[PDB]
């Protein structure tokens, strides 16, 4: 993924997208072939890809979940040329969504419900010895960082 | 094996959850802590509960979403993943609660989640 | 404990730095006696009645239990000449405790350890560029016998030694076998690709060098023959059992009938799998992994030797001498389960010899390439041992004769010259360093003095003779010749060394030098220990 | 170890002026990563100037 | 204690600290854009300066240990039995369908391998995978057969590294691994080190960015880590001087000076 | 109130008490459903959304402000609640869920289907109570028609 945006165009998100399983419990594939296994891991991988698609489908530039982001989604951010930030706790979240007027979305079939924060540019930052990342020209800004050196 | 190793103090119990993707830990400072097996990341660490945790217990129908934990605090205090919140509590313990069963739940005296 | 308060002990000054002197000289006077063709073995008891008699420094100081860090430092130098040179590992030793040892004498004098750290660095640089400008002897000169001669005197000290007239030939013989050339034409010995099968029996004069390969392993079934001719090698990486389906796949029965069909196949897969290999005319298979009865008797009715459990090192280097092709599963590009002759191996001679009550496989001259393994005889399981141990040295020496063409006097002609050449060349550098350079050069006289010690010999005598010669050498042109003047320990006077065939590879001495140099630094860089009380 | 952080940090010292001169080296190689013990001298010798 | 290497330590971490960044640009330096390697044996004098990648996993393959014009690519996946995140069983019921399953694995297992190798990828790295098996050994039979060097094991915190050393674009799923995935190298060769362990070394590589490893030798550990905090305080001290363009003169003068 | 976006304060609140965590149903007994074709696991995904977006339908389509649930739910049901402009609140103990079916005058319905208007509690004002810094924040639900349950905060 890109280290730096301009024109930032933030999603804050609280979904999966990890390993994401349907939510019935009692489900399992039983199949008489492996061929079978190999379709229904297809249609999983076809399934995140939607799920990615949907969420790009909101025309965004940045994408913070609050979840972990596995390798498959992470690829497809990247070749969406999409900064995707990930295990943004609640707190992170919450703080986000302050500061850039965004919403903490968990799903992506109205993307004409859902606001988008906003801020002028996003880029890393080296503060003594560790790199974070900085928003800046952020839209609403009620939220703050105050860094204490000592 | 997982043999992770990522911890300050020693673990009362390492319950695998029942879903085949993540652990479930607690320290010896009174913290739950959730790692995934894959990542190796940590989720999510529990606050509260001072006194060191004795026994984890995860939802038994699949859902690995909720679950116990009691130690030296007398308390049986349940949580929730989607939260990460103390979502119900109990009083009833007076002892350092050695091991817990998840039935409602009997620790060692029944709770029943659905009256408190 | 005082103003620092720091829970544990500290030393500082001459405190500590005599206690790593000390240390240091302990591990080296533990393999003193241990030096020289009149060295001695030593006996280690480990405890609970575990004998090991031992010659090698390597072996002496992995064994014992240390304690001192900085009796670790050369204890663990030992093992690091053991591996990447294999000899020497008791000079070394030797050699960066008397360094260490005589440094701190200087230190004790108000000199700073940096300047004789710094003379100890520029003695090691010069020392090197000395040996490899006038003390190396280019073994071309003298072909196949300086190998004989290398190996001999590795071999001196050691339990077979006297032996070594015998011994010389088969480990010379041995390394050439194995002889491969890669990319970009450079010559390699893949020595301890030689196995070696140590079994107590005949005199040593018995063991025996085998043009081919030897496997610790039997043949799995009795029933199967025990020698095959023109042997047509296939080896395997995966076990012949009853097939069982993986963690993913179970078997469920609805219709009772279909139970009996199922069953058959898992029996019937193995068969088929040891059909296909039995039909291209293999009369050998080696597996690394278990065989069960009703797949060994399809061997048994073919007549073909079967051997199960082999190691798969062992596997690796028979399947390279052979010609064959490891094979983890018969599998084709194709989708297909498929066996083809060319992944066989050919042998001269398979046979389950016997060796004292016990049983070997010897693959006799195998086709494509050309292996070798030595089988050991001796008194008993302790002489064995340090037969091996003694062999893999001189497996290891002439490695570095046959890889760097240059050799170098034995028997104390390199450090007696160096002596010389150093505390000359010492008046000719800095002012604090000249100490430091000259102590250097006495410090290597250590090893001509130890060797004539263990003869109980004139240390002092011999030495200053040794030291006399090598003078002359250095101040007349027209005595060069006298480089080569070391020590003859059976008659206790100088002798031309290079005559008398005692030669040493010249890494030997390089990285001996290099690496204890090294390990004194590290030592001498130390003013102040703190030891943290153990937390329990 | 002649690095001051490496040499702090191993030993256990146990009076918290000795901690926070610890903590203080940590610092100073974080910031700059050099003069890690001239940082610790300099402080001694500012306290002990202190005393009197 | 590594004062007479200086005269080789200094220009490897001036080196060093140039090859990561931008000299007209840059304003603070990432070291942990320079990997240090520390590998027991040899001198220090050994000490050398890689360009590319050090790794210090092992090939799984027996015989390929050098590769020329490399196409390294990274695998996120597993190349192994098919293996649904649900719960996956098959259920079998005839004789024959025991066959087919094991033909159709075989098939499965096939086809990754033939789709990796269209690409003309030559070496594999396979990242290192917890709870289902990374690298079946049908599979690692196949990668062999078709002449593909294979590293297996990589750690998930080695990938941004190793992705901004050899340039080459992570890839989770199989119907994305393409051509352009790959990271093209000039070589990538595995070298032991005088009979003291093994190294893989991918040096030369058309996107060198910004990225370098270091690898410390030495006679024992303590010298070894030594050497390794001594670099990085010559990396540091660079640091600083990129940080804030200033000199002063050293051995007491500005304490001296401050005092006076 | 669940989500951290939802409005903190409710007036006129029509409250809907629920005791079904708002999740895909899960029957009691040992239940087994198998995925036999990539046909069935489009379905049963399909299934799981129109689950999650027809019970946030069918708590929207009895006019309720305000939805009271005991079991808590997940993050799907929390952002269609946001979106739908229901504010909720999330594990709220038995004794307290009885409290609130008595103080606003409706009763306590078990699943979705079984919700409709005439079941829905009133409330004039349903409030969350900040204590200063202290993190920490409770609901309040009061100004009831006849409330028969009364609350002492000290
Ligand atoms: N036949 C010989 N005559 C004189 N000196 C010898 C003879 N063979 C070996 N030496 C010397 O004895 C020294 C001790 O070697 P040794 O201790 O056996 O090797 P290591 O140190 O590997 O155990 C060697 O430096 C060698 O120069
Ligand atoms: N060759 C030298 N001559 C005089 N002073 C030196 C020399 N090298 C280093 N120094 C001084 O020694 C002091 C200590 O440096 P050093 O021990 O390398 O790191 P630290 O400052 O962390 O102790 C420095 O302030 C420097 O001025
Ligand atoms: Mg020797
Ligand atoms: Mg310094």
């Amino acid at each position: 993924q890109p280290k730096r945006i301009e024109n930032a165009k933030i999603l804050i998100a609280n979904t999966g997208m990890d390993t994401d399983k349907i939510k019935i419990f009692g489900s399992r594939v039983r199949v008489d072939s492996t061929a079978k296994v190999a379709e229904i891991e297809h249609a999983e991988k076809e399934k995140m890809k939607e799920k990615v698609e949907r969420i790009l489908k909101h025309g965004i530039n940045c994408f913070i979940n609050r979840q972990l982001i596995y390798n498959y989604p992470e690829q497809l951010f990247g070749a969406a040329g999409v900064m995707a930030i990930e295990h943004a706790d609640f707190a992170g979240v919450e703080r986000l969504a302050l500061v850039t007027g965004g919403e903490i979305a968990s799903t992506f079939d109205h993307p004409e419900l859902v606001k988008l924060g906003s801020c002028k540019l996003i880029e890393e930052v080296m503060i003594g010895e560790d790199k974070l990342i900085h928003f800046s020209g952020v839209a609403l800004g009620e939220a703050c960082t105050i860094v204490l050196r000592g | 094996k997982k043999s992770v190793a990522m911890h300050t103090n020693y673990l009362s119990a390492c319950s695998f959850t029942n879903s085949d993707m993540q652990i479930l830990t607690a320290s010896g400072d009174g913290t739950c802590a959730l790692w995934d097996v894959e990542s190796g990341q940590l989720l999510q660490s529990f606050h509260g509960h001072g006194a060191d945790v004795l026994c984890l217990d995860l939802a038994p129908s699949e859902t690995g979403n909720t679950f116990v934990s009691g130690g030296c605090d007398k308390k049986a205090m349940v949580w929730d993943m989607r939260s990460g919140q103390c979502v119900q509590a109990f009083e009833t313990h007076e002892s350092d609660i050695n091991s817990v069963r998840y039935y409602a739940f009997a620790s060692g005296r029944l709770y029943d989640l659905r009256a408190d | 404990e005082g103003p620092l308060s720091v829970f544990g002990d500290r030393s500082t000054g001459e405190t500590i730095r005599s206690q790593n002197v000390m240390a240091a000289a302990s591990i080296a006077n533990i393999v003193k006696s241990s030096l020289g063709p009149v060295g001695l073995d030593k006996m280690l008891v480990d405890d609970i009645g575990d004998v090991t008699i031992t010659n090698d420094g390597a072996t002496i100081l992995k064994l014992l239990e240390v304690e001192h860090p900085a009796a670790k430092v050369l204890c663990e130098l030992a093992d690091l000449q053991d591996k990447e040179v294999g000899d020497g590992t008791t000079s070394v030793v030797i050699i960066a405790a008397e360094l260490l040892k005589n440094a701190d004498e200087l230190v004790k004098q108000k000199i700073h350890p940096t300047s004789v750290i710094s003379g100890y660095r520029l003695a090691c640089k010069e020392a090197v560029r000395y040996i490899n400008e006038n003390l190396i002897v280019n073994t071309d000169e003298l072909g196949r016998d300086c190998l004989i001669n290398a190996a001999k005197t590795s071999m001196s000290s050691k339990i077979i030694g006297i032996n070594g007239d015998f011994f010389a030939n088969m480990v010379v013989d041995a390394v050439l076998a194995i002889k491969y050339t890669d990319i970009r034409g450079q010559p390699r010995y893949p020595v301890n690709s030689v196995n070696i099968l140590k079994a107590h029996g005949r005199s040593q004069m018995e063991s025996m060098l085998i043009s081919g390969y030897a496997l610790n392993c039997v043949v799995g079934s009795q029933g199967m023959p025990k020698r095959i001719v023109n042997a047509k090698i296939a080896c395997l990486d995966f076990s012949l059992q009853k097939t069982k389906m993986k963690l993913g796949v179970q078997v469920v029965i609805t219709d009772p009938e279909k139970l009996d069909q199922i069953r058959q196949r898992e029996s019937d897969i193995t068969k088929e799998r040891i059909q296909k290999i039995l039909a291209t005319g293999a009369n050998v298979i080696l597996t690394t992994g278990g065989i069960d009865d009703m797949c060994l008797k399809y061997f048994v009715e073919a007549g073909a030797m079967a051997v199960r459990r082999v190691l798969k090192r062992d596997l690796k280097r028979i399947a390279k001498a052979s010609g064959a092709t490891i094979l983890s599963t018969l599998a084709n590009l194709e989708g297909e389960e498929t066996f083809e002759a060319a992944m066989l191996g050919q042998a001269e001679e398979v046979v389950q010899e016997r060796i004292c009550d016990d049983e070997l496989i010897l693959i006799k001259n195998t086709k494509a390439r050309t292996s070798a393994s030595i089988i050991l005889r001796g008194a008993n399981d302790f002489m064995c041992d340090e037969m091996e141990r003694s062999l893999h040295d001189a497996l290891c020496v002439v490695k570095r004769v046959l890889e760097s063409k240059s050799v170098v006097p034995g028997g104390g002609a390199v450090e007696a010259a160096l002596s010389i050449y150093l505390e000359n060349y010492a008046t000719s550098m800095g002012s604090r360093e000249q100490l430091a350079i000259a102590e250097f050069a006495r410090s290597l006289l250590v090893i001509p003095n130890t060797l004539a010690v263990n003869a109980a010999q004139d240390s002092t005598d011999l030495v200053a003779k040794l030291r006399a010669f090598h003078n002359e050498a250095q101040v007349n042109p027209e005595r060069k010749n006298l480089k080569w003047i070391g020590l003859d320990l059976s008659n206790g006077k100088p002798r031309d060394n290079k005559q008398a065939g005692v030669f040493e590879p010249t890494i030997v001495k390089v990285k001996s030098l290099k690496f204890a140099t090294e390990a004194a630094i590290t030592i001498l860089r130390i003013d102040d220990l703190i030891k943290l009380h153990p937390e329990s | 170890t002649n690095d001051g952080a490496t040499i702090l940090k191993q030993m256990q010292v146990l009076h918290p002026a000795a901690r926070m001169l610890v903590e203080l080296s940590k610092a100073q190689d974080i910031e700059a990563g050099d003069g890690t013990t001239s940082v610790v001298i300099i402080a001694g010798s500012l306290l002990d100037s202190c005393t009197k | 204690v590594v004062s007479q290497y200086s005269s080789l330590l200094s220009p490897m971490s001036v080196n060093a600290v140039m090859k990561v960044i931008d000299p007209a640009t840059a304003t603070s330096v990432d070291l942990r854009d320079i990997k240090i390697v520390k590998k027991l044996g040899g001198t220090i004098d050994d000490c050398e300066l890689v360009e590319g990648l050090v790794l210090t996993q092992k090939v799984s393959n027996s015989g390929i240990t050098r590769v020329e014009k490399a196409k390294i690519g990274l695998i996120q996946f597993c190349l192994s039995a098919p293996k649904t995140d649900m719960d996956n069983q098959i259920v079998v019921s005839d004789y024959a369908q025991m066959d087919r399953v094991l033909r159709e694995e075989r098939a499965y297992i096939l086809n990754l391998v033939k789709q990796i190798k269209k690409t003309g990828c030559n070496v594999l790295l396979i990242q290192k995978s917890i709870l289902r098996d990374a690298l079946s050994d049908l599979a690692l039979h196949f990668l062999n057969k078709m002449k593909i060097m294979v590293i297996k094991d990589i750690e998930r915190e080695d990938i941004e590294f190793i992705c901004k050393t050899i340039g080459t674009k992570p890839v989770a799923h199989i119907d994305q691994f393409t051509a352009d995935m790959l990271g093209s190298a000039e070589l990538a060769e595995e070298v032991n080190l005088n009979g003291s362990g093994k190294l893989l070394k991918i040096t030369g590589c058309a996107s060198p960015g910004k990225t370098v490893t270091i690898v410390v030798r030495g006679s024992n550990k303590l010298v070894i880590e030594e050497a390794e905090r001594s670099i990085h305080d010559a990396l540091c001290v660079i640091r600083c001087l990129v940080k804030k363009r200033a000199l002063i003169a050293g051995g007491g003068a500005p304490e001296i000076e401050l005092a006076l | 109130f669940s989500h951290p976006q939802m409005p903190k304060k409710v007036e006129d609140a029509k409250i809907a008490i629920l005791t079904c965590p708002f999740e895909p149903p899960k029957p009691k007994t040992k239940h087994k459903l198998d995925v036999t074709s990539v046909e069935d696991y489009k379905a049963l995904q399909k299934y799981e959304k129109e689950k999650f977006e027809e019970m946030i339908q069918q708590i929207k389509e009895t006019g309720a402000n305000l939805a009271i649930c005991q079991w808590g739910f997940d993050d799907e049901a929390n952002h269609l609640l946001l979106q739908n402009n229901l504010p909720a609140v999330r594990w709220v103990g038995g004794p307290e869920i009885e409290l609130i079916a008595i103080a606003t005058g409706g009763r306590i319905v078990p699943r979705f289907s079984e919700l409709t208007a005439e079941k829905l509690g009133f409330a004039g004002l349903v409030q969350e109570i900040s204590f200063g810094t202290t993190k920490d924040k409770m609901l309040v639900i009061e100004q009831c028609k006849n409330s028969r349950a009364v609350t002492i905060f000290i």
